[PDB]
């Protein structure tokens, strides 16, 4: 039996929030990136370590320890991606028009102009950006969402207890909203688009995967051997 | 063997 679903909506949420992965750093150049291998470069690098973060967090998330390695290996592989971009969506809520891929790294669409294929993501997370801002999308609600992708992107590419533990992150985020004063009505059409944009995410993931794919076959931009690994598995 | 197999044990 899981612990997971022994937990409370409030023992869901500290839980996730204290197991957040750090807001990392851009190389600390000044140079604003137009080229492609510059951008790219810093990206993939902040990828990388990210990529590591990632990892440790998965683990904390509840449930997740509960599974066998290779269904762990096979959900990250599957969500590694959306869960980067949801990630970066989040910290633009703020910085409208912008893509604050880190503190010291905020890109606008002029930039992702100078990279053909990229102007169009760009756009898709600047649009999901703007929509977490407007929904005023809270840090709790957040962190739900992000640990829903990790439960849920690969749950079929695979059995209940995924299922349910799905259910219960469902019970804690209603529960997030309920405690924020939101009607019963409130609640479920707000529970209904928080889902309805992860439709997007997916999305955006397997447009960026595709562009992704064709950079390692360029191969101009170096690529960590880890990155490849998580790209490869996407065949 | 995939690196992800080795980081997810440590
Ligand atoms: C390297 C991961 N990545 N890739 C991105 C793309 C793509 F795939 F088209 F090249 C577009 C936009 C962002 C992309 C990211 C990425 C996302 C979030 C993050 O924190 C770091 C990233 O490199």
């Amino acid at each position: 039996n899981s612990l997971a679903l022994s937990l409370t909506a409030d023992q869901m949420v500290s839980a996730l929030l204290d197991a957040e992965p750090p807001i990392l750093y851009s190389e600390y150049d000044p140079t604003r990136p137009f080229s492609e291998a510059s951008m790219m470069g810093l990206l993939t690098n902040l990828a990388d370590r990210e990529l590591v973060h990632m990892i440790n967090w998965a683990k904390r998330v509840p449930g997740f320890v509960d599974l066998t390695l290779h269904d762990q290996v096979h959900l990250l592989e599957c969500a590694w991606l959306e869960i980067l971009m949801i990630g970066l969506v989040w910290r633009s809520m703020e910085h409208p028009g912008k893509l604050l891929f880190a503190p010291n790294l905020l890109l606008d669409r002029n930039q992702g102009k100078c990279v053909e294929g990229m102007v169009e993501i760009f756009d898709m997370l600047l649009a999901t950006s703007s929509r977490f801002r407007m929904m005023n999308l809270q840090g709790e609600e957040f962190v739900c969402l992000k640990s829903i992708i990790l439960l849920n992107s690969g749950v079929y590419t695979f059995k209940d207890h995924i299922h349910r533990v799905l259910d219960k992150i469902t019970d804690t985020l209603i529960h997030l909203m309920a405690k924020a004063g939101l009607t019963l009505q409130q609640q479920h059409q707000r529970l209904a688009q928080l889902l309805l944009i992860l439709s997007h995410i997916r999305h955006m993931s397997n447009k960026g995967m595709e562009h992704l794919y064709s950079m390692k076959c360029k191969n101009v931009v170096p690529l960590s051997d880890l990155l490849l690994e998580m790209l490869d598995a996407h065949r | 063997h995939k690196i992800l197999h080795r980081l997810l044990q440590d």
